[PDB]
């Protein structure tokens, strides 16, 4: 629930994150609105949407 | 594969109504490529060396 | 507003819909207030997306 | 708009709201298609039973018969169609490294990641000065269907319009509006022989 | 009046496949001026 | 001062209905009004 | 412009029962004048006022006939009927003239029981 300038797994970008009710598939890294722009991400050291 | 598909994804829909749509162009592929110059009747002096 | 707004006083309806025989509430609003639009209304905003 | 014409008939477009029967009413409004007043009082049942019948069958139209309400959608479809066209081109080079600009610059210098950039502007507002006038264009046209609603609500609605195909086909009665989310639908009731 | 369609890649480029494979990453403005012109085609046959 | 409002359409007025009712004027009057519109 | 230029070919140089289209109202007539860079249409036009509650019932009944009117209506003060015209009060009592017959009186709706003066019989005494 910020404005922040983030980098996931090589992966940058700014924006707010929120928890997601999203379902990944297990090896699914993160998916991209229409536009294929950067939708929302799963953490990595967690591995939570 | 099959051209109904052709379409498909131009519109990108899995349904398709009725009435028409275009999809490609047609034109034919060349071959036999053709070189004819002019009569070769003016040469050098080589036998003179 | 130069389609719509043509006017510049807002009337209403009584409930006294003895209008010569007819039955006029298919159009007239639905005091339930599905947003206090009318039948032939409503269908026109959810047969549409 | 609806609550003077049942009510007022057309006295509510020429100054004040003066008022009628309904019955008194379409007894006028015959008098213009050329009938005699008689032809509604004497027959007024069927023409009620005539009206309330009428729309019924535009109830499954409207809400049975999908395709009706084409026009007001092709217009939704190319408005969001052409955006996502500005939203996409957004991913096309136009002539660089990338599409992207913050990686450009994080993998250079300025004097090419100037010209880099200095490309992939050249395309954009080309890009835009496009969607523009494919924007100026389609909101000039939908211009001209304004105009004429707000020619044909000051007519038809307001009142009786005797040009044959405006209020629709047949010496036109009464015309009844109804609204919509980006426009209107008329709903013109008519007189036809049999 | 007269209906016009047009073959973009083929204008632009020649039957050059050095070419087209450089207007693809200059997007999808080849798609954008065929439609605007079958949406006329459509429309000015409405119109007779 | 300043002021921010929802917009007001008009007097909301009612209008006397029936099945023997009709309304008539006595006295006319003359309005003038302007449409201005471009040529060139 | 072509709008304007069917208005100095409709309402300028004549009349139009068009609403809104030669102004608002009744429209009379249109005066024209100029603009450096436009036109400018002066609408005159009718606007109604000094209205008065009457009373209707469109036919009227006698000799069990049923009579209608030609142009305009029927309505009455509280004992009296007359019948007049549709945009102004100027009433008339009622005369085998200015109506007509068809029919029984017994289904129009909304009739109310008269009486009709009828201007030869006198003029045969
Ligand atoms: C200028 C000249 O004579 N060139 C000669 C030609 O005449 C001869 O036919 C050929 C074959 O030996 O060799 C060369
Ligand atoms: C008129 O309406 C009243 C209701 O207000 C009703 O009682 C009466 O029967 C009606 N009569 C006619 C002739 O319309």
């Amino acid at each position: 629930n910020k404005c922040v300038n983030f980098n996931f797994n090589g992966l940058t970008g700014t924006g707010v994150l929120t928890e997601s009710n999203k379902k990944f598939l297990p090896f699914q890294q993160f998916g991209r609105d229409i536009a294929d722009t950067t939708d929302a991400v799963r953490d990595p050291q967690t591995l939570e949407i | 594969l099959d051209p109904l598909s052709e379409t498909k994804c131009t519109l990108k829909s899995f349904t398709v109504e009725k009435g028409i749509y275009q999809t490609s162009n047609f034109r034919v592929q060349p071959t036999e490529s053709i070189v004819r110059f002019p009569n070769i009747t003016n040469l050098c002096p080589f036998g003179e060396v | 507003q130069e389609v719509f707004a043509q006017v510049k006083q807002i009337y209403k309806t009584p409930p006294i819909k003895d209008f010569g025989g007819f039955n006029f509430s298919q159009i007239l609003p639905d005091p339930s207030k599905p947003s206090k639009r009318s039948f032939i209304e409503d269908l026109l905003f959810n047969k549409v997306t | 708009l609806l609550a003077g014409t049942i009510t007022s008939g057309w006295t509510f477009g020429a100054g004040a709201a003066l008022q009628i029967p309904f019955a008194m009413q379409m007894a006028y409004r015959f008098n213009g298609i050329g009938v005699t007043q008689n032809v509604l009082y004497e027959n007024q049942k069927l023409i009620a039973n005539q009206f309330n019948s009428a729309i019924g069958k535009i109830q499954d139209s409207l809400s049975s018969t999908p395709s009706a309400l084409g026009k007001l959608q092709d217009v939704v479809n190319q408005n969001a169609q052409a955006l996502n066209t500005l939203v996409k081109q957004l991913s096309s080079n136009f002539g660089a490294i990338s599409s992207v600009l913050n990686d450009i610059l994080s993998r250079l210098d300025p004097p090419e990641a100037e010209v880099q950039i200095d490309r992939l502007i050249t395309g954009r507002l080309q890009s835009l000065q496009t969607y523009v006038t494919q924007q100026l264009i389609r909101a000039a046209e939908i211009r001209a269907s304004a105009n004429l609603a707000a020619t044909k609500m000051s007519e038809c609605v307001l009142g009786q319009s005797k040009r044959v195909d405006f209020c629709g086909k047949g010496y036109h009665l009464m015309s009844f509006p109804q609204s919509a989310p980006h426009g209107v639908v008329f709903l013109h009731v008519t007189y036809v022989p049999a | 009046m007269t209906k016009t369609s047009v073959d973009c890649t083929m204008y632009i480029c020649g039957d050059s496949t050095e070419c087209s494979n450089l207007l693809l990453q200059y997007g999808s403005f080849c798609t954008q001026l065929n439609r605007a012109l079958t949406g006329i085609a459509v429309e000015q046959d409405k119109n007779t | 001062s300043i002021i921010a409002y929802t917009m007001s359409l008009g007097a909301e007025n009612s209008v006397a209905y029936s099945n023997n009712s009709i309304a008539i004027p006595t006295n006319f009057t003359i309005s003038v009004t302007t449409e201005i519109l471009p040529v060139s | 412009a072509n709008l304007a230029a069917t208005k100095m070919s409709e309402c300028v140089l004549g009349q139009s029962k068009r609403v809104d289209f030669c102004g608002k109202g009744y429209h009379l007539m249109s005066f024209p004048q100029s603009a450096p860079h436009g036109v400018v249409f002066l609408h005159v036009t009718y606007v109604p006022a000094q209205e008065k509650n009457f009373t209707t019932a469109p036919a009227i009944c006698h000799d069990g006939k049923a009579h209608f009117p030609r142009e305009g209506v029927f309505v009455s003060n509280g004992t009296h009927w007359f019948v007049t015209q549709r945009n102004f009060y100027e009433p008339q009592i009622i005369t085998t003239d200015n109506t007509f017959v068809s029919g029984n009186c017994d289904v129009v709706i909304g009739i109310v029981n008269n009486t009709v003066y009828d201007p030869l019989q006198p003029e045969l005494d």
